[PDB]
């Protein structure tokens, strides 16, 4: 557990969050959560 | 001003799952017979009073011309 430090962080994240596909399931009164292309983009930063 | 409420369910795929570029040339003889049998009284309706109209004058200064000659 202490093996994890904040550079082993950034190398497991982008390994499986970064730039990478989601699932959704939602139910509700859900007409105005955002659709999959708002979500797909924001999986990465263009600002960086 | 935009709300009415509704009952549904959707499913939807990712982008990065389809092909996203062969669905143009797909049947295109089948695509174009729907479109000619369809709209075939509306060309009728836009073409048809001038063919009809260029063929009048043509006749017209084609006989006012050879009426002119000695």
């Amino acid at each position: 557990i202490d093996a994890v430090d904040a550079s082993t962080i950034k190398r497991v994240a982008n390994r499986f969050i970064y730039d990478k596909d989601i699932a959704i399931a939602a139910m509700g009164p859900i007409q105005r959560l955002p659709d999959y292309n708002w979500f797909r983009r924001r999986t990465y930063w263009n600002r960086y | 001003k935009g709300f009415v409420p509704m009952k549904a369910v959707t499913y939807g795929l990712s982008p990065f799952q389809q092909k996203i570029m062969p669905g143009l040339w797909k049947d295109l003889p089948t695509k174009i017979h729907h479109k000619v049998s369809e709209n075939w009284i509306s060309a009728t309706l836009l073409l048809g009073p001038l063919v009809g109209v260029y063929s009048y004058v043509q006749n017209y200064q084609e006989k006012e011309k050879l009426s002119h000659r000695y």
